[PDB]
């Protein structure tokens, strides 16, 4: 186990700990090495070229001289080292900014807090958090300012819940308040080890000779938020990568691309053209040296064997045609990746103006991903979820009232029920008047509303009142009830007070007894003695349990309550019964006997409290209904419309419960009206089993037409799909997800969120993309094709680890249909030009082989063919990929199913790869048969005789490529920027300013040799000036009429009861029609018992801090 | 502070011009390129009918050709084209001489006056100057005059470079197979015809003049290459030793060429011209074609704007100009159907 000293940092830190830093880089100063070159000799054109560059090291077998290919390989694995380092970098300084956030550290030789920065943690630390504040470690509190040492944390990060938790420190710790008796903490702090479980712990503290059992109730973790509260002085025991949250959160791992694995399967399909080609150049060869060998006696030929000079001339063809794989294929391919990287990090678009902070893209090898997804993974707390809830309407006496009337809705004729909506004031003016009799059920209603809840109010320096509420959703009752009149002000341990808003009066009220709620109770109730005296019961809860408690004598607005709740959950909102009874003097001390027995019980009161709350909660009159709106961030259900349409399909994974992921599937339109749910909630492994088998042996037993399969929607739980991943069971789970529209899993750890994006990956060709938010879905961003997280709202993690860290959901659309589809289609035109600008000109060295007796000798200079992929042909792929817009982007958005045709991969394949390789053979071959009638003797100078030589020809061989495959690059390309007339025709202009000046001063260092006479006998010569403009245009004439009648001509785009009754016969089959939705977030281990007795709001702070005391 | 700047780079909102393909847009593009390659494409071919050659075989002179008068030369192994018509065909006959090596002597007529330069090549075909074993195979250093000695010399002029512990100093494959036929320096008249002197002075090229300098090897350390040894018998001596800096053959045989079919430059004359009259060429046999397999010529052309009599860059232009005013009509024939 782990030991923990309290307050001596020397000793704490000869066991070795780690540090309180997080490394989101990709590599250290140690790794850089074997991981860079891992990544490039995975792609296949670095690691032929790495076998071809020795193969010029044995002497008398290069054509070339023996550094061409070593100094180009050399010059692409550092271009490819710079754009690794410069995101690396990034990567390290967007890390820094959390090392060097503010953490307050107690240090002992100082005696006060010191601020400091999270990396100076060390454990065994004592460090304070104040309010609202991020916990930077695995932290065990010790004293903190709410009573009895008591502290709120939100857990919004750690999994999806969107309650609060209670932490209480221990009894035997909670006198240390003042930073002044911090300095006598002597002994140790045994602790477990790191094991990633969220809810488990156990410790044991020994402090001044005495022993401390320690809890889960007694630790925070990293993620958590301290919240509801001034203070805490809790010592830290995990911290950096050793934290719950952090252990299984690596290094930012080797992401092979689409994209890249089809260029590796295009190389493997130009080595069988190279095989090819070097058998048919070496098995001619040892036929004509043979045949005529008494006809080449002036070239001195050995004739040593058959097979030693076949080998010693197989290297040679291996070398002379080794460029046809496109050495500068990759780093151009990296650098339109790295610069579309930052095109989509510049685009306003995708900024959030409100936090300020721009959209980054971390991993920049993942742009054109972007450009075929199939499968969104999202989250929902946080991501689709602004984690606010407010009270949006209430149904009373069978009336609604909500705050602005949307006008479609409003109050008109009923069917006997009644259903419209009615403004708020209308509430104001039927409660004020007294001859109105639906104005004492409005009055205990908004009471109701006002005190059967847990909040604790405090009061600010303004006039302003905080609500300090556990769960949201009562605490939205309390400020929503409280917009309406009747404010809740302060809290006494035994009673709360009402101010009224219009007379102003005080009104107090006795708090009897409260009953907690429960998953099983799924109500809570609370018992007022009013200033009357007259005691009454308050309830609030589900509709299906509230129902089998009421008296059917008395109320008459049932029927209308319950149309308006099926009203309300169509619209998504969260929905709550109020219920209440008048209970007079007489039937409390009989009750409250059988209450207390219970109570003082020590042991199973969990389970006799409620069964002693159920005797008393019989006979209830129905008031009416509330209506909570969990606000969704904005343009998600717009957003989820519209990626739907592109035909991905949204799953969400979220750790938060199955009643709030159904409401908020409801309201961002993923689940809908008339659409049927396949809940999976089993405790078994071969309950889940039956399951499955059950719905697929009904579901598939006729073909569903794709009207109906829009109405089927996946719910599992987490349980049961710990159990339905299973290896026996993988594929039963796949096949009715795949004919469903919507999949949501609930309640699923931060390891399952990665299990299942690991099992849709393995079993499928799809792209999937997981966008999330904290430190719960870190793996399930490590895990998918395209990790996306959603930036800084005071809980950043994933968007540290994330490949992209958007500002919010709605951003999802603009970088998936426009950037995404942009970088797709881009980088497939600029791929395949790379392929077949390398076959244009290097296949004039196998034309020559027929007309050099097979020799294998180079038609062109030796450093001028490295200077084709590194100079004057290298802008035109990467401006084609760049600033070469196919499509609109007003387009794009308007019509989202053009994004299909990235999905098919209809721009890169193979086949097509071969119309570019067969056009570098039909250029080549016009080049080659164009010069040797042009120059056929060398006799096509007029310079007083002279002739042109090999190398004369062969600068008028290299020129004419140029000019063929710029010219197809201008035609290839789509719009006509001032980036392209740089690039393009740029290129051209450099070549022949720059071949004057490296052939009248290289020579004379000794490099390239050849070119002695050779710029007078081609620029001086008028035969040269015009092969250059005769032979492009003969080349390039069946590319100019493809282009012209693509354009004109080919274009491309850039029974129902039957089932409905089968299928509801099923085990755990439910339908949305009449689902009367209902949720509450408050949980067992929110602590809403003993807080409102310990609690006095008038009682002003003490001397040490914020600190109150126990009032009870 | 964090916000990207809304210029029209940064948003991919660049200015930019997008290609109308349409047959109002294309046509006075290839209306343009047809009405200017068709005067380049016809005045690169009434340049190519302007030169006047005259190509004879003597391959089989050695075999074909009796020692006692002027027979006739078969057609087979002529080839002329000339602006008037010839009236007599060329003649030919062999001559040993008193050491015993042959000669090859070939009348003709030239039936107009040529008032252009005149240069006197040879082609020869079936010969590989562009073999990867032949290219690279000199010593660079040697060709500049540096006296290299035997283990820094050029290792790609392997097979002939070092013959008896030695220096062949001209080593390589090149330099051992140099055409060794002499063409003899004036076109000698037969009858009422002056002689025509032919100049072998700048010959090579400019660059070639400056490359190719003396040695500076004392000829007692140096052997000539092994095919040289019928005018070096008894070696190299501080006499018989050549200049290379104004050995001009030599310089033009080292400047290898392209195809297995090539020409040399051997003669000119820019001074004047030569008119009607019977020429005779004495060409002294010493380069067997059983050493390559191919033939040998000579070659009397004149110069072009082009080069020589070849029509390949004229009908290039024609092909294409003919396709931009085929495909500048064809626009109206598929729109209206
Ligand atoms: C013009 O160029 C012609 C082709 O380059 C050339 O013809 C060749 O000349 C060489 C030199 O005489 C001939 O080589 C001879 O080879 C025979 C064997 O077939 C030998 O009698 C002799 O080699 C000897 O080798 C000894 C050791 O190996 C050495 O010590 C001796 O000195 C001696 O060199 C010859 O060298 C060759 O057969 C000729 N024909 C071909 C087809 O190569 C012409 O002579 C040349 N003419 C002039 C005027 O320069
Ligand atoms: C003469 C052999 C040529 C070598 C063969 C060759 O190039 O075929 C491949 C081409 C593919 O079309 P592009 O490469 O122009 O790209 C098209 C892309 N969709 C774009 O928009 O540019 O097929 C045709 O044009 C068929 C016409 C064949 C007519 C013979
Ligand atoms: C080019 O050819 C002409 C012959 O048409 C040469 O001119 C003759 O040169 C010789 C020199 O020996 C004189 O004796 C003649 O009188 C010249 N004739 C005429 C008509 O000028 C001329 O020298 C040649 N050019 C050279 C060798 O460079
Ligand atoms: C011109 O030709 C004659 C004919 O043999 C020759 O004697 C004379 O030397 C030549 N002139 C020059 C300058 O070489
Ligand atoms: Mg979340």
């Amino acid at each position: 186990p782990r030991v923990i000293h309290i307050n001596d940092s020397l000793a704490n830190s000869s066991f070795g700990y780690s540090d309180n830093h997080i490394s989101t880089t990709k590599y250290n100063f140690a790794t850089f090495l074997p991981k860079f070159l891992f990544q490039e000799f995975s792609k296949y054109a670095n690691l032929f070229f790495l076998c071809t560059s020795a193969i010029q090291q044995v002497p008398h077998v290069s054509p070339t001289n023996r550094y061409t290919t070593i100094g180009t390989l050399l010059v692409v694995l550092i271009v490819s080292a710079m754009k690794e380092c410069i995101e690396d970098i990034k990567r390290a300084n967007s890390d820094k900014e959390l090392n060097n956030s503010t953490a307050e550290i107690f240090s002992e030789a100082h005696d006060d807090f010191v601020e400091k920065r999270w990396i100076d943690i060390r454990v065994g630390d004592i460090i304070r958090v104040k309010s609202e504040e991020p916990i930077p470690a695995d932290t065990i509190i010790l004293s903190s300012s709410e009573p009895e040492g008591l502290c709120y944390i939100e857990t919004a990060n750690l999994d999806g819940e969107t309650n609060l938790k209670i932490k209480q420190s221990r009894v035997e710790t909670a006198k240390f308040i003042d930073v002044k008796t911090l300095k006598n903490m002597n002994g140790k702090v045994v602790s477990e080890q790191p094991n990633s479980s969220l809810y488990t712990y156990e410790g044991t503290m020994t402090l001044n000779d005495r022993q401390i059992p320690l809890s889960p109730d007694q630790m925070i973790l990293r993620g958590a938020t301290l919240r509801n509260t001034a203070w805490i002085f809790g010592l830290v025991i995990f911290t950096g990568h050793e934290t719950k949250l952090l252990r299984n959160a690596t290094a930012t791992p080797i992401k092979r691309t689409a994209v890249e694995k089809i260029i590796n399967r295009q190389i493997i399909a130009l080595f069988t053209v190279l095989i090819v080609l070097i058998l048919i150049s070496s098995i001619g060869n040892v036929i004509m040296s043979t045949a005529d060998a008494k006809h080449l006696s002036y070239l001195y030929l050995e004739g040593t064997n058959k097979a030693g000079l076949f080998f010693k001339d197989f290297l040679t063809f291996w070398i002379l045609f080794s460029n046809l794989v496109p050495i500068s294929l990759f780093v151009t391919v990296e650098l339109i990746k790295y610069y579309q990287a930052f095109m989509i990090g510049s685009d306003l678009d995708l900024y959030y103006e409100k936090t300020d902070t721009p959209t980054v893209v971390r991993t920049s090898s993942l742009v054109e991903e972007l450009g075929q997804i199939e499968y969104i993974f999202s989250d929902k707390t946080g991501t689709l979820t602004r984690n606010i809830m407010e009270f949006k309407s209430c149904s009373i006496a069978g009336h609604c009232y909500i705050d602005k009337i949307p006008e479609d809705k409003t109050a008109t004729v009923e069917d006997g029920i009644e259903v419209g909506y009615r403004k708020f004031d209308d509430l104001k003016k039927k409660l004020n008047d007294p001859s109105d009799e639906d104005s004492p059920i409005i009055n205990d209603f908004l009471t109701l509303l006002a005190t059967c809840h847990t909040v604790i109010p405090e009061f600010q320096s303004d006039g302003s009142i905080k609500y300090q509420a556990a769960s949201p959703d009562e605490g939205a009752l309390v400020q929503g009830g409280a917009d309406l009149g009747y404010k809740f002000i302060i809290r006494k341990p035994n009673s709360v007070t009402v101010l009224l808003e219009e007379t102003g009066e005080e009104k107090e009220y006795q708090l009897l007894n409260i009953c907690e709620f429960n998953s099983t109770r799924k109500r809570m109730s609370a018992i007022f003695r009013f200033p009357d005296g007259s005691i009454k019961l308050f309830c609030k809860g589900a509709d299906t349990v509230i129902l089998e408690r009421l008296d059917d004598e008395a109320n008459q607005y049932v029927e209308a309550t319950m149309r308006h709740l099926e009203d309300y959950a169509s619209e998504g909102l969260r929905t709550l019964c109020l219920a209440m009874r008048d209970i007079s003097e007489g039937e409390y001390e009989e009750w409250n006997s059988i209450y207390n027995e219970a109570a003082t019980t020590l042991d199973n009161r969990a389970e006799k409290l409620d069964e002693a709350a159920n005797l008393i909660e019989k006979n209830l009159i129905l008031i009416g209904a509330t209506a909570i709106e969990d606000k969704l961030q904005d343009g998600v259900p717009e957003t989820i419309h519209t990626l739907q349409e592109a035909g991905i399909k949204i799953w969400v994974l979220t750790g938060d419960r199955q009643e709030t992921a159904i409401n908020i599937g409801m309201s961002c339109r993923l689940l809908s009206e008339d659409m049927n749910l396949l809940i999976i909630n089993e405790e078994t492994r071969d309950d889940t089993e039956r399951n499955l088998l059950e719905k697929i042996n009904a579901l598939n037993e006729h073909q569903l037409s794709t009207h109906d399969m829009n109405t089927l929607a996946l719910v599992i739980d987490g349980k049961s799909l710990g159990f339905a991943l299973e290896p026996e069971l993988e594929d039963y789970l796949l096949t009715v997800a795949k004919l469903c529209k919507a999949v949501i899993c609930c309640r699923v750890s931060p390891l399952q969120k990665a299990l299942v994006v690991k099992m849709v990956k393995r079993k499928s060709s799809s792209l999937l993309l997981a966008i999330g938010d904290g430190a719960n879905d870190v793996s399930m961003i490590q895990a998918a094709h395209v990790g996306v997280g959603i930036s800084g709202m005071e809980g950043m993690q994933a968007a540290r680890s994330a490949d992209i860290a958007v500002g919010q959901f709605k951003f999802l659309k603009k970088l998936l249909l426009v950037h995404g589809s942009w970088s797709y289609q881009r980088i497939s035109v600029a791929i395949l030009y790379s392929f077949y600008k390398n076959t244009a000109l290097y296949m004039t060295q196998f034309w020559y082989v027929f007309a050099n007796a097979f020799s294998g000798q180079s038609i062109m200079e030796s450093w001028t063919m490295s200077f084709y992929n590194l100079f004057f042909t290298v802008w035109p792929p990467f401006v084609i990929g760049v600033f070469d817009q196919f499509v609109s982007s007003r387009l794009l958005e308007r019509y989202p199913q053009l994004y299909k045709l990235g999905q098919k991969g209809q721009f890169f394949s193979v086949y097509i790869f071969w119309g570019w390789i067969i056009n570098g053979f039909f250029h080549s071959a016009i080049v080659f048969i164009g010069t040797i009638l042009i120059y056929r003797y060398g006799f096509a100078l007029n310079m007083h005789g002279e002739l042109a030589d090999h190398w004369s020809w062969g600068v008028t061989v290299y020129t004419t490529s140029v000019i063929i495959v710029l010219g197809k690059a201008a035609l290839v390309t789509n719009q006509w920027t001032k980036f392209t007339l740089i690039a393009i025709p740029g290129s051209l202009l450099f070549w022949l300013i720059f071949f004057p000046i490296y052939a009248s001063i290289f020579p004379h260092a000794n490099i390239s040799r050849e070119y002695y006479g050779v710029v007078k006998h081609t620029y001086g010569s008028g035969v040269f000036w015009l092969t250059l403009i005769v032979l492009p245009i003969f080349a390039l004439v069946r590319d100019f009429l493809w282009k012209y009648y693509k354009r004109m001509y080919e274009p491309e785009t850039y029974h129902v009861q039957q089932f409905q009754n089968a299928i509801r016969k099923v085990r755990q089959v439910q339908r949305m029609k009449k689902q009367r939705g209902f949720a509450f977030s408050q949980a067992e281990e929110g602590g809403q018992e003993k807080i409102v007795r310990m609690y006095d709001t008038t009682q002003k702070r003490g001397k040490y801090g914020e600190l109150q005391d126990a009032s009870a | 502070s964090k916000k990207p700047p809304n210029t029209a780079f940064r948003q991919q909102r660049l200015k930019a011009w997008q290609p109308i393909l349409s047959p109002q847009s294309v046509l006075p593009l290839l209306i343009f390129v047809a009405c200017i390659f068709t005067p380049i494409g016809i005045g690169l071919i009434v340049s190519a009918t302007k030169v006047q050659d005259l190509t004879i075989d003597y391959s089989h002179c050695d075999t074909k050709a009796s020692t006692t008068a002027f027979e006739d030369i078969p057609k087979k192994y002529i080839k002329y084209h000339f602006k008037s018509k010839v009236e007599n065909k060329p003649q030919w006959r062999l001559t040993e001489n008193e050491n015993g090596e042959q000669s090859c002597e070939l009348q003709f007529e030239i039936p107009n006056d040529i008032k252009k330069s005149i240069f006197i090549y040879y082609k020869i075909t079936n010969f590989y100057q562009n073999h990867r074993r032949y290219v690279q195979s000199f010593d660079t250093k040697q060709i500049l005059g540096e006296p290299i000695k035997k283990d820094d010399l050029d290792t790609s002029c392997s097979p002939i470079r070092s013959r008896e512990d030695k220096i062949i100093y001209p080593c390589g494959l090149i330099a051992n197979s140099m055409f060794n036929d002499t063409f003899s320096q004036v076109l000698s008249g037969i009858d009422d015809t002056e002689d025509y002197n032919l100049t072998n002075k700048h010959i090579s090229w400019s660059i070639d003049r400056h490359r190719f300098k003396t040695t500076k090897y004392n000829a007692s350390d140096i052997v000539p290459p092994p095919n040289w040894m019928k005018k070096y018998p008894d070696g190299y001596t501080d006499e018989n030793l050549p200049d290379i800096h104004t050995w001009e053959e030599f310089q033009v045989w080292m400047r290898t060429a392209a195809f297995p079919k090539f020409y040399k430059l051997t003669l000119k004359n820019e001074s004047a011209s030569l008119p009607k009259g019977k020429y005779q060429m004495n060409i002294e046999l010493n380069y067997p074609i059983s050493l390559f397999g191919g033939t040998k010529s000579f070659v009397l052309t004149t110069n072009g704007a082009i080069g020589g009599r070849n029509m390949s860059l004229g009908v290039l232009y024609l092909i294409v100009a003919g396709l931009c005013a085929l495909f500048g009509i064809i626009f109206l024939v598929k729109l209206i159907f």
